[PDB]
């Protein structure tokens, strides 16, 4: 919110040269000057016979801003033999990717070709140039003896690059191994030392590079964008790479180990064709010393109102926890087709609050289609989902869109003011913009009145210039200011005190003693530090004859401002006030309400609380409600306030409405000083009955009940605090578990069936009969373990009623039978017939979870043929039941739940 | 009652406070009675009926025509939506309803544009379509009578990681290395404009030739975009269905995929097909994103069909889930089954309708209640499916406003996706009364002027107050006789304002306006969902967070749309539950899931099939008389005399009917999604 939009720095390059496609800061250690490195991949050069060679330009600062190219390579195509060129530097897109660490610059030409030594061929390996102080070398790890598309021939190395803390370079080539992609990581010292201009395929000893995988991994574009950060706590930066076409184009992000190129983590997107992984950043957003991951999906389509898919883009923010897992949140875009998330730039701490901040671009959004940039601030919980600043493009389009925001680079104080600044690329109009960061000032204000309650007869002081007497008090205005970075030692503040805020043409009641107006404005100087160093003034009341409105409080109001011009510093960078510090502050006073006890009023405040929810469950959609009674049996209380305080985990939904018989209120919800409360809002002997909604769940797991506390605090001097009261609601474990199942219902001989000595197939025996059961937990609580039994007739009168075939289970349960399953290797209850018992044991199931059991059996048709011959019938039936044995809540009470169900099947000839 | 504790101050506030309030402004001034409460009250209390102001919502059809019955060549008489333009009048707090009819006209004109990938693997494919035109004509003759056929081809961008250049003579013939011949790489080329002479298609196919690609994903999205947007070049008819066939063999390129080729300019959606019919910006314009493709397909009313080989179906199917109106099919490796696929796809995208809103103001909100075939109403959703050609469906829509914005007249349209016809709604608001035309500022009718005579009580200026403005800030008389107290003991204006000469006036505020004769109401303390704020899709007055028509709820926190809640079979929540406000909740246990279709304990399907079989076989049962039994029979029914037990997953069932006979039936579904069933002609 502190980026200076009123005076950005402007840099322009040759027309049509894509000046601004790649941006970075150059901070050499050999001088006190810092440059902007701007890539112009289409800039025409003076190299012999080279058309559209590309350039990198050092744009200076604090001078006549002028960009001069760096002469990395002044030669043209080399010759392999007579009339046989080795290289093709035309349209090589040099400068498409630029990075710089310390005094080292790495620029890359992703589209560089070369003539293979094996045969006359033209392949885009891509190359890079590394400038180290005075030396300049060529780095082409993809120019090795792997020649065809199955090797590193089409590597396009240098598409994305990044330095690390340990001076090791990561380079991504999305074309290696049939466009599987590749990460090649090399030490800078080795690259510098192992350079021979006459050697075309150099061998580096300490090269870490991912190797070819199966043909399924093809067309993955591993290395589209790369980032470096630590994710296994070894102290060595690990490698973060985007693979935007992985997992059926769902896009993925690989994190490889930084010392042996082993796979550490994988992130997967949710929507196809979104280029999840188009841009990746690794920085700590919540100051836990654990690097967090930001992944962009600029083409994310999300569902809005009217169920329409809107292309807005998304950013996945993953926070790194010491357990080795990531907590992931999503941040959707704002405008349609703006491609929010195309560029993700860490900034460090933009406002030096303690938590690092980030910037995310929408290169095709804002007014017209000329791109904007959103600045997000980091908090303890992570990223704040509300941008604190919007940077807007200011350049009319041309043959191609300006693409403001297609590139950024932050975390560098180009101004040396103490606040990191930002660069935005506008290669569509061949421009680069430098946004500087202004210092943020935090200001505290203090306003109080000594008596705060005026007995109107206290005419102690005389109004100056006359002998009349008025009732008067004092008002104290105090200011404190401080900030980080380079700020002037003195700031000037304009302060206005309005002695009666709410009334407006109503006649005021309080007046300035040295004046006759309810407004007083003064200019005062504040030191950055020091003390409050504040003053006080005197105000009074007009006599009773002027007005009759005595009930209305007199509201003292304060506004403060500072002259930005005075503190604008030499460069014209004027400061800014903290975003969340309040600029206006108010106090309230009252005239005496004829209490006359001891020149003040003495209230008596009591509260009571109840509810129908005598006992509550462990966890569900809590409908918890409270009925609260508040009584003031004493004298009237000024600014009486009711407070509800709750233990660690709970939430507040709101005040019950549409209830006429129940008094309504405007209760609100606050959380401050690591304490969370509900605060709600009189005359003597006042009775009020209100209702509130709450959501409470158990997360501490040592007590079998939950508590609530109530408090009353008012502005009264003596009866400041009412006695505290507590309320209790018991916790219960209601794990409502049930069983239900079903049999085909009825079964009818088999056509073309003949008798056999022994059956070998399922059709030889007869038709199939299936029984399906399910044990399901529909209660608001979970259960640990349970058992179920299945009672099934098996044989009767030496006749096989049915023949079990096989089991099937779904869920974490293990079953067992009391008799052999499938005694013959095939490829009328239990009260009067031979029985069979199946006992199964099931583990933990939560609310809505269930375990499902499937049984398939064969019907012995010979028994039913004998039945038809003997002229009788079978009343087939079966039963099942369950009983719970354990609940996961050991400290909580345990109850026994047992039930049963019955199934049947009919057979006819 | 309401309209009395609030409003009263002026006619405009009386209109704006609530829809059912009224106002009467007779010059008689019958004081002691309210002028704002209700219409029938103003009828009595000896207030002039001709001075009673009470606008009410009114919607009347402006342009409407009967639905067409057979559109086999009518130039413009073809109609598919019966109301085409209506005028909507809304008092700026209320809502009203109107109906729409949508019909699938028989024998509608069809324009098919066949787009083909032309890689080398497509070569045999190209050989199998050499006679496609005549077969397409003879097959679509029975469906339409205005068939138009166009042809276009694509391989991939002739740019960087696709073909670049080659040091040998492969530039003019890439296939010489394989001792064959082929064309050089081409991005997209328009080949045959939509023509009604079918034989030209065949004549135009024999001269085609494939090109060598580096395998890899193709460039079909550019070809699709250019086919949609190039209106004149391709030759789309406005009053005709538009099927865009897209036949491919391998994977596809996406937007931002051309950055490897050096292309960073986004697709703009315009037409870049020159006189040579070759896509000129192929080497300069990136691939189009699915959002842009969906937008252009909706704008141009093109229905997209993905004819792909099996290898990649599970990809394109998933892609079809991000572009509504797309139909994916199976295509043989020799592409010998493409015609059947196209016939099935055309027959399947004509079977469902779907309404969309265009140019809807942010102020407005709509609620839809659909009525599908068999005269069944399924409120909450706007899309009907399962239709057949010649069928007609209806929808009811009510439109509600939070208030009225600065503009007085606006317009929008309700259009079925894929159709030409639409309904144009012109909405207007009666924000102000009729009496403002006789306003007299500072007239002597108002004491010392100082205000305005607004068809009744004077509106006092600054410093003046009270009825007739007889009191001011120079007098501030405390004698009040208007019961300036909401409750005994309670402050005169609830501490939110002050009583001056009989009436409360509310003092300053920080983050919201204050309304009411007792300063008892505001617009900032409304009840809020999750304690944040009143969600915004509705009114926030007097602590009540009212909601829109499409955002209804106690806290405005769960949409009433029923788009998620239908099951894939074509009915709501699998017929076991109801959509409450966005999630199917089912009333029977042993059921769970998004639509409660996951019920394991539910019985076999033939149990629910038995009543449908009885209905389709014999005339008995109350459900047969009520014809609600037709709802169950979603699958096609055929009468047979032989058991068609041959099938991988064919399901049989038996029924012991009331008679001694036994009913036998079978069913199964196929890959095309059409589920069929057979009933034995005579019961056993
Ligand atoms: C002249 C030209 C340009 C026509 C040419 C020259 C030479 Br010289 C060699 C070729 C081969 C190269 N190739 C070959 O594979 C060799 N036949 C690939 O290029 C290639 C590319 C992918 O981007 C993925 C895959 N593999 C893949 N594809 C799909 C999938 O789902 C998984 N994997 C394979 C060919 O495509 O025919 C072409």
């Amino acid at each position: 919110f502190n980026l200076d939009v009123d005076s950005p720095a402007e840099y322009s390059g040759p027309e049509g040269s894509y000046f601004g496609f790649a941006v970075d800061f150059f901070v050499p250690s050999a001088s006190s000057r810092m440059f902007l490195l701007v890539g112009a991949p289409k800039a025409n050069t003076t190299q012999p016979g080279i058309v559209e060679g590309g350039q990198v330009l050092k744009c200076d600062w604090s001078s006549t801003r002028r960009c001069q190219p760096i002469e990395f390579d002044a030669t043209g195509n080399r010759d392999y033999a007579k009339d046989d060129p080795l290289e093709f530097k035309s349209h090589q897109w040099f400068g498409a990717s630029v990075r710089s660490k310390q005094d080292k610059i790495l620029a890359c030409a992703p589209l560089y070709h070369w003539r293979t030594e094996m045969k006359q061929e033209r392949e885009p390996v891509g190359t890079c140039f590394l400038q180290d102080g005075t030396k300049t070398v060529e780095y082409a790890p993809c120019r090795s003896q792997d020649i065809d598309a199955d090797g590193q021939g089409f590597c396009q190395g240098g598409f994305s690059i990044d330095f690390t803390k340990a001076d090791r370079v990561l380079l991504g080539g999305p074309g290696s191994f049939y466009w599987q992609g590749q990460l090649i990581s090399d030490q800078v010292a080795e690259i510098v030392s192992k350079y021979d201009p006459n050697v075309y395929s150099i061998k580096y000893n300490n090269q870490l590079a991912t190797r070819t995988a199966q043909a399924i991994f093809d067309d993955s574009y591993l290395g589209y964008s790369v980032a470096v950060g630590d994710f296994n706590g070894d102290g060595i930066d690990d490698f973060v790479s985007g693979v935007p076409r992985a997992a059926r184009t769902l896009g993925m992000v690989y994190i490889y180990d930084g010392k042996n190129m082993s796979s550490l983590y994988n992130f997967t997107g949710e929507q196809m064709a979104a280029y999840f992984g188009f841009s990746v950043a690794a920085t700590d957003i919540n100051g836990d010393d654990y690097a967090d991951v930001f992944i962009g999906a600029p083409l994310f389509m999300d569902r809005g109102s009217d169920g329409k898919l809107q292309e807005v883009g998304q950013v996945s923010v993953s926070l790194q926890r010491a357990s080795g897992d990531f907590q992931t949140t999503k941040l959707n875009g704002f405008e349609v087709f703006a491609r929010f998330g195309s560029a993700i730039a860490p900034l460090g701490d933009l406002d030096q609050d303690g938590f690092n901040d980030i910037a995310i671009a929408a290169p095709y959004g804002g007014e017209d289609k000329k791109g904007i940039v959103y600045i997000f601030n980091g908090r303890s919980t992570g990223l704040n989902a509300v941008p604190s600043q919007i940077l807007e493009g200011q350049w009319a389009a041309r043959s191609m869109p300006p693409s403001f925001g297609y590139s950024m680079k932050g975390a560098t104080d180009i101004d040396k003011n103490g606040y990191p600044d930002l660069i935005v690329g506008a290669f569509g109009v061949d421009r680069a913009i430098l946004y500087r960061a202004r210092p943020v000032i935090t200001v505290n204000a203090g306003l109080e009145v000594y008596p705060s309650i005026l007995n109107q007869d206290n005419k102690t002081c005389s109004l100056p210039g006359t002998a009349l007497k008025v009732s008067c008090f004092n008002v104290r205005f105090c200011l404190k200011a401080d900030g980080k970075g380079v700020l002037p030692r003195k700031l000037n503040f304009q302060v206005e005190l309005l002695l009666d805020k709410l009334k407006q043409g109503a006649i005021r009641r309080a007046l300035f003693l040295y004046s006759r107006s309810p407004s007083h404005s003064k200019n005062m100087t504040i030191s950055r530090g020091g003390l409050m160093q504040c003053e006080e003034l005197i105000a009074y009341l007009r006599d009773e004859s002027e007005f009759r409105d005595k009930l209305t409080p007199i509201t003292i109001f304060m506004e403060y401002r500072l002259d930005y011009r005075t503190a604008a510093d030499t460069t014209g960078l004027q400061p800014i006030l903290n975003q969340f510090t309040p600029a206006n502050i108010s106090r309230q006073a009252h005239i005496l309400l004829d209490c006359g006890e001891d020149n003040v009023c003495k209230p008596k405040l009591e509260v009571s609380v109840d509810s129908d929810q005598k006992k509550i469950y462990i966890g569900d959609d809590n409908p918890l409600t409270l009925i609260v009674k508040a009584q003031n049996q004493g004298e009237g209380a000024y600014e009486a306030e009711l407070i509800v305080s709750i233990p660690l985990q709970a939430d507040f939904i709101g005040v019950v409405r549409n209830n006429e018989a129940l008094a309504r209120l405007s209760c609100a919800f606050k959380t401050e000083n690591q304490t969370r409360q509900v605060v709600c809002d009189m005359k003597a002997g006042t009775q009020l009955l209100a209702g509130l909604r709450f959501s409470v769940h158990q997360q501490s797991e040592m007590d079998t009940s939950v508590k609530f506390d109530l408090q009353i605090q008012s502005s009264n001097l003596f009866d400041k605090v009412s006695p505290v009261v507590s309320h209790k609601v018991d916790l219960a474990v209601l794990a409502a578990v049930e069983i239900r199942g079903v049999s085909p219902d009825h079964v009818f001989p088999i056509p073309n069936w003949e008798h056999k000595e022994n059956p070998e197939t399922e059709e030889d025996v007869g038709p199939v009969v299936q029984h399906i059961y399910e044990l399901r937990n529909n209660g608001p609580s979970s259960f640990s373990k349970a058992m179920l039994h299945l009672q099934w007739p098996y044989k009767y009168n030496n006749n096989t009623l049915l023949y079990i075939l096989h089991y099937d289970i779904d869920g974490p349960m293990n079953c067992t039978s009391d008799m052999e399953i499938n005694p013959l290797r095939i490829k009328l209850g239990c009260g009067v017939a031979q029985c069979l018992k199946i006992v199964c044991q099931v583990g933990r199931l939560d609310r809505g979870k269930s375990a499902i059991l499937y049984v398939k059996s064969l019907l012995w048709t010979e028994t039913f043929m004998n039945k038809e011959n003997q002229n009788h019938s079978y009343s087939l039936k079966s039963s099942a039941s369950f009983n719970v044995i354990e609940f996961p809540y050991k400290n909580l009470p345990i109850e026994d739940i047992t039930n049963s169900t019955l199934v049947t099947t009919n057979v006819t000839w | 009652n309401i309209c009395t504790t609030r409003g009263v101050s002026s006619c405009q506030q009386c209109l704006a406070v609530s829809p059912m309030c009224a106002w009467c402004s007779d010059e008689a001034l019958p004081l002691g009675s309210p002028r704002c409460d209700l219409k029938e009250n103003l009828l009595k209390d000896n207030c002039a009926p001709e001075s009673i102001e009470f606008p009410v919502s009114e919607a009347r059809v402006l342009e409407d025509r009967p639905l067409s019955d057979k559109g086999s060549g009518d130039s413009s008489q073809v109609t598919q939506v019966s109301p085409q333009r209506i005028a909507l009048r809304l008092r700026p707090d209320d809502s009203k309803n109107f109906s729409i009819q949508v019909r699938q006209v028989e024998d509608y004109p069809v324009d098919i544009y066949y787009l083909m990938d032309l890689s080398y693997s497509m070569k045999d494919d190209l050989w199998s379509i050499q006679n496609l035109g005549t077969k397409l004509a003879t097959q679509m003759r029975k469906l339409t009578s205005n068939l138009r056929i166009g042809f276009g081809a694509f391989v991939d961008k002739p740019v960087s990681p696709y073909m670049y250049i080659s040091p040998p003579e492969a530039l003019e013939n890439p296939c010489y290395d394989m001792k064959t011949t082929c064309l050089p790489m081409f991005g997209y080329k328009h080949v045959l404009t939509l023509t009604d002479q079918v034989t030209r298609f065949n004549e135009e196919v024999k001269k085609q030739s494939v090109s060598r690609n580096r395998d890899a994903p193709e460039g079909g999205f550019d070809a699709i975009m250019q086919a949609t947007v190039c209106d004149e070049k391709i030759g789309w008819r406005n009053d005709a269905s538009h099927l865009l066939v897209f036949t491919t063999d391998a994977k596809t390129h996406i937007a931002l995929d051309g950055r490897l080729a050096g292309i960073v300019q986004p697709n703009d959606g315009q037409c870049h097909v020159g006189s040579d019919n070759h896509y000129s910006a192929s080497t300069t314009m990136d691939y189009p994103s699915l959002g842009l493709m969906t937008e252009k397909l909706s704008q141009k009313n093109i229905n997209l069909i993905f004819a792909v080989t099996e290898n990649v179906v599970n990809l394109y199917q998933n892609y079809s889930e991000l572009i509504p109106g797309t139909t994916v099919g199976v295509l043989s490796m020799d592409s010998s089954n493409v015609l059947q696929l196209i016939v099935d796809a055309y027959g399947k995208i004509r079977s469902k309708v779907e309404l969309e809103v265009r140019d809807l103001p942010e102020e407005l909100s709509l609620s839809f209640n659909a009525t599908c075939l068999n005269n069944e109403v399924i409120p909450g959703l706007k899309s009907c499916m399962g239709l057949k050609i010649g069928d007609t469906v209806s929808f009811s829509i009510e439109a509600k406003v939070r208030g009225c914005p600065q503009e007085k007249e606006k317009s929008f349209t309700i259009k079925p996706v894929g159709f030409k016809d639409s309904l144009i709604v012109q909405v207007t608001f009666d924000c102000d009364c009729a009496c403002q035309a006789q306003a007299e500022p500072n007239s002597h009718r108002c004491n010392n002027g100082n205000g305005t005579f607004e068809c009744g009580v004077c509106r006092c200026g600054p410093g003046w107050l009270g009825s007739q403005c007889e009191c001011s800030e120079e007098d501030y008389r405390p004698s009040q006789q208007d019961e300036c107290s909401p409750r005994e003991g309670q402050p005169v204006c609830s501490q939110r304002g002050e009583c001056l000469c009989g009436q409360c006036v509310c003092h300053s505020s920080d983050f919201g306006k204050i309304t009411g004769k007792y300063c008892e109401c505001d617009d900032f303390s409304c009840v809020r969902y999750k304690g944040e704020m009143c969600s915004g899709h509705g009114q926030c007055s007097c602590g009540d967070c009212l909601c829109d028509s499409d955002w209804t709820g106690y806290y405005c926190n769960c949409t009433t749309r029923t788009d998620t809640c239908m099951s894939s079979n074509g009915l709501l929540c699998s017929g076991r539950g109801k959509c409450e406000c966005g999630s199917c909740v089912c009333i029977q246990p042993g059921s769970y899931g998004d639509t409660c279709e996951k019920c394991p304990t539910c019985p076999d399907a033939c149990t629910f099939k038995k009543e449908c079989v009885e209905c389709k076989k014999f005339d008995r049962g109350a459900l047969h008389d009520e014809n609600t039994c037709n709802r169950y029979c979603r699958d096609e029914i055929e009468s047979v005399k032989e058991l068609k037990d041959t099938g991988k997953d064919a399901v049989n069932c038996t029924y012991k009917n009331e008679d001694d006979c036994v009913v036998r039936f079978q069913y199964y579904e196929d890959s095309s999604g059409k589920s069929i069933l057979y009933v034995v002609e005579e019961p056993e």
